[PDB]
């Protein structure tokens, strides 16, 4: 339904670059891999290029490309993410960790040549030094979530809301409340959707050849919630 | 059965019936999946005993999801099958909060009709109207404001054990913004004095009366509650001074003297009939007009008649511009309505009003009011029949006022 969607019919290389500062701890991450929107599938590896990551890897998953979600054929007219390509979109979030601090992120997601690139700046403040984040109390795993999408006509974009649930090593759950806005970078027309949702799931692993601090991610996302 | 509602299979629903409330990783039952626009599947599941109030991992019931996605008919069938109209998610949002956030007016109205709590607060104290305002949904905010005011009007009648009549009218356009018992008769009490002053001003405009004409009267004319006229027995009072006293101090002798000038209660009624108000009637003089006898049509109006007539006097062509400003100026200077709408009126607001009190718990007020120093609506409130004290009647009228101001 959009010209941008034609860019996603096959496997697309991905690069991710993040610069972060959480409670004054500065860090950087580089990721690379590929996405196949036909299956809603991402395969990525991330490396902390500054030493040990000062927050748990799972807390950064959502920050590290919803253009790779699988939109069923009957929903193609509701895929804002692909319609904004190749010029791309700005993705801004605030993530509130319950009883703890927050992340504020700004990213640009766009094609640079044949590669889909997500470049992020992240600032985190007000974290507790022995909370679940700076105390590294989160399990190395990831749950399935519902992601809720609504058009924001006045901004020519979308608003997105959801809650991430991070398992804690003691059997509790750390909630991370996500407030998100996406706006096109380009001037061409984009698809503004009716209200709908994405269903996500993610699997975290390690590369046995890798001694640096890192995360391997396999993720599947499918859009739903609109009929015919 | 979870896949049979996605991707819907309504015939499979009846075939598979199996755990009607089978769950997945996000706590979705088949009903949660079907709530996104599969009306026939929703119906099949509900018939077969699906848990209409099942909450997902975030606290969303199927009604919450139908409110978000905007499906009016699914909202309706969920409610028909006993969905909890006020179920709150983990943020404290009811379905009405969600409909107000997302701008779904038709769904707001169905939820209100089915008992949604207009005053429900989320985890941060915010009502659906608060969120409608935050999201720029002005039409929903207005609907929710009126609904909250009707909740208060009905609460007042419950507390007082008496009927309460109410109307809010747009001063410029005449549109009825909200109302309750608006075609029922209530005793006007001293609120009739605004109509008397209008008749006097009409006579002045026509050259049939002079603001400066002095009227002499005697001790025999003095009736109870005549705080200005009792002090001017020797020198008399001009028509202007009498009208001022009647409106701003509710002076009963002043009103009676002015009534005589127009042919008494029958003359005031003729003035009203001639300007098109065939409902409001005055029959008796002060103080007998306050008796409030049950089933007595004398000395009564209806909320809509009084509000419509007062609008025509204040903004219509009935009076000259100078005279309609004079009526408003006198009502603005009312001195004896403190405990009513004035008691809850915020800084900077304008009010021009006239109150009344009578026997058998009768109490009322007529007002033109608005923010930022200018009137923009007419409010009329009447009650009669209560055994409550004067303080209780005042407080209930004030609380109705606070609600209509909050929801403005």
């Amino acid at each position: 339904s959009s010209k941008g969607e034609e860019l996603f019919t096959g496997v697309v290389p991905i690069l991710v670059e993040l610069d972060g500062d959480v409670n004054g701890h500065k860090f950087s991450v580089s990721g690379e891999g590929e996405g196949d929107a036909t299956y809603g599938k991402l395969t990525l590896k991330f490396i902390c290029t500054t030493g040990k990551l000062p927050v748990p890897w799972p807390t950064l998953v959502t920050t590290f490309v919803q253009c790779f979600s699988r939109y069923p054929d009957h929903m193609k007219r509701h895929d804002f993410f692909k319609s904004a390509m190749p010029e791309g979109y700005v993705q801004e979030r605030t993530i509130f960790f319950k009883d703890d601090g927050n992340y504020k992120t700004r990213a640009e997601v766009k094609f640079e040549g044949d590669t889909l690139v997500n470049r992020i700046e992240l600032k985190g403040i007000d974290f507790k030094e022995d909370g679940n984040i700076l105390g590294h109390k989160l399990e190395y795993n990831y749950n399935s979530h519902n992601v809720y999408i609504m058009a924001d006509k006045q901004k020519n974009g979308i608003k997105v809301n959801f809650k991430i649930r991070h398992n804690i090593e003691d059997g509790s759950v750390q909630l991370a409340d996500h407030y998100q806005q996406n706006t096109p970078i380009g001037d061409g027309p984009v698809l503004l959707p009716d209200n709908h949702y994405l269903s996500t799931q993610s699997a975290l692993s390690k590369d046995p050849n890798e001694k640096r601090d890192h995360m391997v991610l396999l993720e599947f996302v499918t859009a739903a919630g609109i009929t015919h | 059965l979870l896949e049979a509602a996605r991707a819907g299979q309504d015939d499979e629903c009846r075939i598979l019936m199996a755990d009607v409330n089978a769950l997945d990783e996000v706590g979705w039952t088949p009903l949660h999946l079907a709530a996104w626009g599969h009306l026939e599947i929703v119906e099949c599941l509900l018939k077969n005993g699906a848990d209409v109030n099942a909450a997902d991992i975030d606290g969303y019931t199927p009604l919450h999801l139908a409110a978000f996605s905007g499906h009016l008919e699914i909202v309706e069938v969920l409610l028909k099958y006993g969905a909890d109209v006020n179920a709150d998610d983990q943020a404290g949002f009811t379905p009405l909060h969600l409909a107000a956030i997302f701008g779904h007016l038709e769904i707001v109205e169905v939820l209100l009709k089915n008992g949604a709590d207009v005053n429900a607060q989320d985890k941060f104290g915010k009502t659906p109207r608060d969120l409608a305002i935050d999201n720029g949904n002005e039409d929903i905010a207005e609907v929710l404001g009126k609904a909250a005011t009707l909740v208060k009007v009905k609460d007042a009648a419950d507390q007082l054990g008496a009927r309460v009549g109410y109307i809010e009218l747009d001063l410029n356009s005449g549109k009825i913004l909200e109302s309750f018992r608006s075609e029922e008769r209530f005793p006007m009490m001293s609120t009739f004095k605004v109509l008397l002053a209008g008749a006097i001003l009409s006579r002045i405009d026509a050259g049939q009366e002079q603001l400066g004409r002095r009227i002499h009267y005697s001790q025999n004319d003095l009736v109870e509650y005549s705080p200005v006229t009792e002090k001017h027995l020797t020198d008399g009072m001009t028509v202007r001074e009498l009208a001022s006293a009647a409106i701003t101090m509710s002076d009963n002798t002043a009103a009676n003297l002015l009534l005589t000038t127009i042919g008494g209660p029958k003359g005031l009624t003729a003035f009203l009939h001639n300007m098109g108000d065939h409902v409001t009637r005055l029959d008796r003089w002060e103080p007998e007009l306050n008796e409030a006898i049950p089933n007595d049509e004398r000395d009564t109006t209806t909320p809509v008649a009084m509000a419509t007539t007062l609008r025509k006097l204040l903004t219509g062509e009935l009076l000259t511009p100078a005279s309609r400003q004079q009526l408003m100026d006198w009502m603005e200077a009312d001195k004896v309505a403190g405990p009513l709408l004035r008691s809850v009126l915020p800084a900077g607001w304008f009010i021009a009003d006239k109150s009344g009190a009578g026997e058998r718990g009768s109490r009322g007020i007529v007002a033109a009011l608005g923010p930022d120093g200018k009137p923009s609506r007419i409010v009329v409130i009447y009650t009669t029949g209560s055994q409550a004290t004067m303080d209780e009647l005042n407080r209930q009228i004030a609380e109705i006022g606070a609600s209509l101001i909050k929801g403005w």
